[PDB]
């Protein structure tokens, strides 16, 4: 209640961020234990390979929320432990992490109710924008680097799934992370219950060796390339396809095999800045030890440039989706 | 059409049982309890209409006590298939949710009946292509019924449910058609593993993409050290034989059946 507000003061916020975080925590106090009966469906906000996400209204509070339905057949003991482990999200209050309201189990689906983002995922944004301008990919990078270091310091947790569809954006110009690995039982359950069409997985995680947040940095670099150019990069673009996006399919195993055997993808030269190119090249180093880490990324030239560049992110977003 | 199309006014949909990505399964009423699988397709293309009537034609050829009883279809309002209702739960729920205490003689019977149903399908030139313990239902607890075969014509518009039961040749997808009687045997082998261990394979790996890579390369395989101690040593051999990485080294179901039948003669 006010134990949440004490941990706000342990973070380095500015004037406009503390305003919004304090406003969200007060709305967290309007809602109690959530149930399937408490919600009125508004619209549908996604159809991931995993579970459908609805925009919904919580009747007692009036609040609008995003409801992720995760269908899983698990014994009741695992159900209760998944909901217990998800409660750490009440304490995950940061400008770069989407908010949490509550989680519960109904029917055969775990419901996760979280902060609504009217901008959607950058996956959804990408398919409307074609490609994302580099200036904005600088601001996105900052948000991701800050969200990962927040998780590692204040929670000792990795994201484990950094992808364009797990980065969400707000009309207020906020860029936040979502769908990270809080519950170890939920991690085990979703490996057995779904299949994937693409992969942002680090080559060391594919091979079973020891991994750290460096794997998330590799995933960020792969997401940045995919958002810079307008295509997933594991199968590098053809000499033709390059000359069809700027001017002057593989099965899941073949993708995973490529990420382990062939050199990582690169940003196409000439169309992007040299620093941004060097930035993704430092993120996509295969050996995790010689890959850039989180502090090195925050002092890289591309980040100090982008942090200083005042960009109207909120404006560009409302122009390209409406 | 043909005489297996059911008018929608005749069917009363009751409760919601399961909901995957390719459709939703409701319990219903149509001359007694029935199961209705409604496909998530609101604008079915003339192509998908033909693939549906084709998969229905394949369902029309199965009449066997270990195969789920096809009963009819609906093609106007929506695309759906009507089958018998199994009173028990799926084999997955028995083994991994309820954790029901089967005895050793019951596990072999489930193994034998599953092989009996699969033998029938292959004798009719039907490849399941997506066998898991989710698709094996225990009607009233005693007799297994195999379902979720067919409609591989409409699902391709490689399975997208789970990878735990996929044969390595199917995981790699290097052929245009890696599906065979032995890819089904591998899947049956993984179900045998479930039956004889009580848990799913690769329980220590929690990364689907790791599982896909490790199993496609041959670096990972079901851990047979977790087989029950009361599991007969001939049954242990059968698990290993079905799970073999080489597609041509795996037994066919006439042999699998005989292996179990002679084992069953205690
Ligand atoms: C692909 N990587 S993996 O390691 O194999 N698997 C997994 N990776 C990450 C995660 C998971 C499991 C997982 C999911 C999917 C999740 C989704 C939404 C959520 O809600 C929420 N609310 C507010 C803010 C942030 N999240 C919390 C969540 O916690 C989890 O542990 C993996 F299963
Ligand atoms: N809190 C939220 N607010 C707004 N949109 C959300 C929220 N949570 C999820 N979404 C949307 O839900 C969509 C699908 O998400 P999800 O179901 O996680 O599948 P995915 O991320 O596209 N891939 P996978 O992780 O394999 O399921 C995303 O594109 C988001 O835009
Ligand atoms: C003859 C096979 C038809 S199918 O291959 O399309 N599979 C199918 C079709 C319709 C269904 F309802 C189902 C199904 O899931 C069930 C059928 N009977 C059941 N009884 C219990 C449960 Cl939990 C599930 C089912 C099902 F597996």
């Amino acid at each position: 209640l006010e134990a949440l507000q004490k941990k706000l003061e342990e973070l380095e916020l500015d004037e406009q961020q503390r305003k919004r975080l304090e406003a969200f925590l007060t709305q967290k106090q309007k809602v109690g234990e959530l149930k399937d009966d408490d919600f009125e469906k508004i619209s549908e906000l996604g159809a991931g390979n995993g579970g459908v996400v609805f925009k919904v209204s919580h009747k007692p509070s009036g609040l609008v929320m995003a409801r992720k339905l995760i269908h899983l057949e698990i014994k009741p003991a695992i159900r209760n432990q998944i909901i217990r482990e998800l409660q750490v999200l009440h304490e995950c209050n940061s400008p770069y992490i989407v908010g949490f309201y509550g989680a519960f189990y109904s029917d055969g689906e775990i419901s996760i109710c979280m902060e609504h983002m009217d901008g959607g995922s950058l996956d959804q944004v990408l398919k409307k924008a074609g490609r994302i301008p580099e200036q904005i990919l600088g601001k996105v990078s900052i948000a991701v680097i800050k969200g990962l270091t927040y998780l590692r310091e204040k929670h000792k947790i990795m994201h484990r799934d950094v992808k364009p569809s797990n980065i969400l954006v707000n009309s207020r110009g906020e860029i936040k992370l979502c769908d990270f690995g809080v519950s170890g039982q939920l991690i085990d359950a979703m490996a057995n219950a779904f299949v994937g069409t693409r992969s942002y997985m680090s080559p060391e995680r594919l091979q079973g060796t020891h991994y750290s947040v460096q794997s998330d940095i590799w995933s960020m670099g792969l997401s940045l390339v995919e958002m810079a150019v307008g295509r997933y990069p594991i199968p590098p673009p053809d000499a033709k396809e390059l000359e069809l996006m700027f001017g002057c399919p593989m099965a899941i195993f073949e993708l995973l095999d490529y990420i382990v055997n062939e050199p990582p993808p690169k940003l196409p030269s000439g169309v992007f800045s040299l620093e941004f190119q060097d930035f993704v090249n430092k993120c996509l180093i295969k050996n995790p030890a010689e890959r850039a880490d989180l502090k090195q990324l925050m002092v890289h030239a591309f980040i100090k440039r982008s942090d200083a560049e005042e960009v109207d992110f909120a404006g560009w977003l409302c122009s390209t989706i409406g | 059409s043909d005489d297996w199309e059911i008018e929608a006014s005749e069917v009363m949909l009751s409760t919601r049982i399961g909901s995957g990505s390719f459709g939703t399964v409701y319990k219903g009423k149509w001359h007694g309890d029935v199961a209705v699988k409604i496909l998530k397709v609101v604008d079915p293309t003339p192509e998908q209409f033909q693939a549906f009537r084709n998969e229905v034609a394949v369902l029309r050829k199965t009449r066997h006590v270990n195969i789920l009883l096809f009963m009819g279809y609906m093609t106007k309002d929506n695309l759906a298939i009507v089958t018998q209702w199994c009173e028990g739960s799926s084999l997955y729920k028995h083994l991994h949710v309820q954790e029901t205490k089967f005895q050793m003689f019951q596990l072999i019977d489930i193994a034998r009946q599953t092989a009996q149903g699969m033998d029938y399908l292959h004798a009719k030139n039907i490849i399941h292509r997506d066998m898991k313990s989710n698709n094996i239902f225990l009607h009233e607890g005693l007799t297994v019924k195999i379902g979720d075969f067919g409609l591989a014509t409409v699902k391709s518009r490689q399975p997208t449910g789970s990878v735990l039961w996929m044969a390595p040749e199917v995981i790699r997808m290097q052929d245009n058609n890696p599906f065979s009687f032995q890819s089904d045997v591998y899947s049956y082998g993984i179900v045998l593993y479930e039956l004889m261990t009580g848990e799913l394979p690769y329980s220590h790996i929690n990364n689907r993409d790791q599982i896909i890579f490790m199993v496609g390369r041959g670096y990972a395989s079901p851990d047979l050290s977790k087989l029950y101690k009361n599991c007969p040593k001939a049954m242990k051999r059968l698990v290993a034989d079905c799970v073999k990485k080489v597609k041509e080294e795996r037994p066919l179901f006439p042999q699998i059946l005989s292996s179990i039948e002679l084992l069953q003669h205690s």
